[PDB]
């Protein structure tokens, strides 16, 4: 999410080079995969044990 | 005589690949080697007559 | 008993079925080529070959599944022949390749033919050979 924030704040301010919108978009999107990974392994390490 | 105290067994908390376990792993390994299998013969029945 | 195994040679009965007809059709290829033709017998051709490696490659895949080590190192023969026509000698070709612009000169002519016939051989005694097997371990 930090990464994905500072890239799209240079997708602001530089719009010449427009590929820095596309790519903050992915690592907003990979950051949410990684919290459902983690929340699910987070309720399945409670229910474990 | 001697005997064997062991630890009263219990629900035997699940893997990751628990949701297979309905059917035996040589069923899993039968269906995936059928589908490429009826995915060949649908790709011979089709493209040639 | 019905195991994997059993199935892994039933389900290469029925695609070496497959495999002896992509070989009547490439002997009737090359000698109707003899009798009139080029370009038509390139585009024919080019179109049979990859089924037929990776059918084959299949088979690679599913006796190393099945723990089929006789029956894997079988069609090793076949597989180390196929992998010779693709990564080195499809020679310049690039539509597919092999059994494509290089026709006549006549050389190769003779080395398809030579080929054809020893394709057959091989999937006829693979038939049975699988034909064998499947019984095997079925009723064992
Ligand atoms: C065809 C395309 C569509 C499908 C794509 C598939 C992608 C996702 C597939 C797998 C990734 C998710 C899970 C990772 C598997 C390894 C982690 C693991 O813990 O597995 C354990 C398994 C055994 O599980 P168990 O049930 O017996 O647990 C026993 C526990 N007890 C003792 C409590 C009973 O043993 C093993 O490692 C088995 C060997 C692991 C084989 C999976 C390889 C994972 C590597 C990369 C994933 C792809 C990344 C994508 C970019
Ligand atoms: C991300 C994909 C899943 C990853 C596979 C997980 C496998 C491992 C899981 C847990 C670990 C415990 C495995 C240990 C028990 C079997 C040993 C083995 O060798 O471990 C692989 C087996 C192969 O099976 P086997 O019993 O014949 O080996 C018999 C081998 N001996 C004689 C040594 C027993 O387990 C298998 O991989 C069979 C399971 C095959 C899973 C694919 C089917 C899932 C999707 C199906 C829908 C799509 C297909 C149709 C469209
Ligand atoms: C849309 C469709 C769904 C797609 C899902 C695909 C996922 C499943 C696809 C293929 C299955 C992969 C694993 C199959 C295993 C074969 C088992 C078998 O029936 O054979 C028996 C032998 C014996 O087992 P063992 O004594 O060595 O184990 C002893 C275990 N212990 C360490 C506890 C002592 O098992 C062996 O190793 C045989 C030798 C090596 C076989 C495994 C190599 C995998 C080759 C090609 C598959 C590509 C994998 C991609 C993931
Ligand atoms: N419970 C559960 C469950 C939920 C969804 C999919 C599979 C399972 C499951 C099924 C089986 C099983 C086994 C034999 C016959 C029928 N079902 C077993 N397990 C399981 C539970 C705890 C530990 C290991 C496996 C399971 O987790």
């Amino acid at each position: 999410m930090f990464i994905g924030f500072i890239l799209s704040n240079i997708g602001h301010i530089r719009p010449h080079r427009t590929i820095l919108a596309f790519v903050s978009g992915i690592f907003f999107i990979l950051s949410g995969l990684s919290l459902v990974v983690g929340l699910v392994l987070y309720i399945s390490s409670i229910n474990d044990e | 005589g001697i005997s064997i105290m062991i630890k009263k067994p219990q629900k035997s908390k699940p893997g990751v690949f628990s949701f297979l376990d309905p059917l035996a792993y040589e069923i899993w390994m039968c269906i995936v080697f059928a589908y490429i299998g009826v995915s060949v013969v649908l790709f011979l029945v089709s493209r040639f007559s | 008993a019905f195991t994997f195994a059993a199935f892994c040679y039933m389900l290469t009965l029925v695609l070496c079925a497959s495999l002896i007809f992509f070989v009547i059709w490439h002997i009737i290829a090359f000698d109707e080529l003899r009798t009139d033709n080029i370009e038509r017998i390139c585009c024919l051709l080019r179109k049979l070959v990859v089924p037929e490696y990776s059918i084959h490659g299949l088979f690679c895949l599913m006796f190393l599944c099945a723990a089929e080590w006789v029956t894997l190192g079988l069609n090793i023969p076949l597989l180390f022949y196929h992998l010779w026509r693709y990564f080195h000698r499809p020679a310049d070709g690039s539509e597919v390749m092999y059994d494509a612009v290089s026709i006549m000169n006549a050389d190769i002519l003779n080395y398809c033919q030579k080929e054809s016939w020893c394709k057959l051989a091989f999937y006829l005694l693979s038939f049975f050979y699988y034909l064998y097997s499947m019984v095997y371990t079925l009723v064992s």
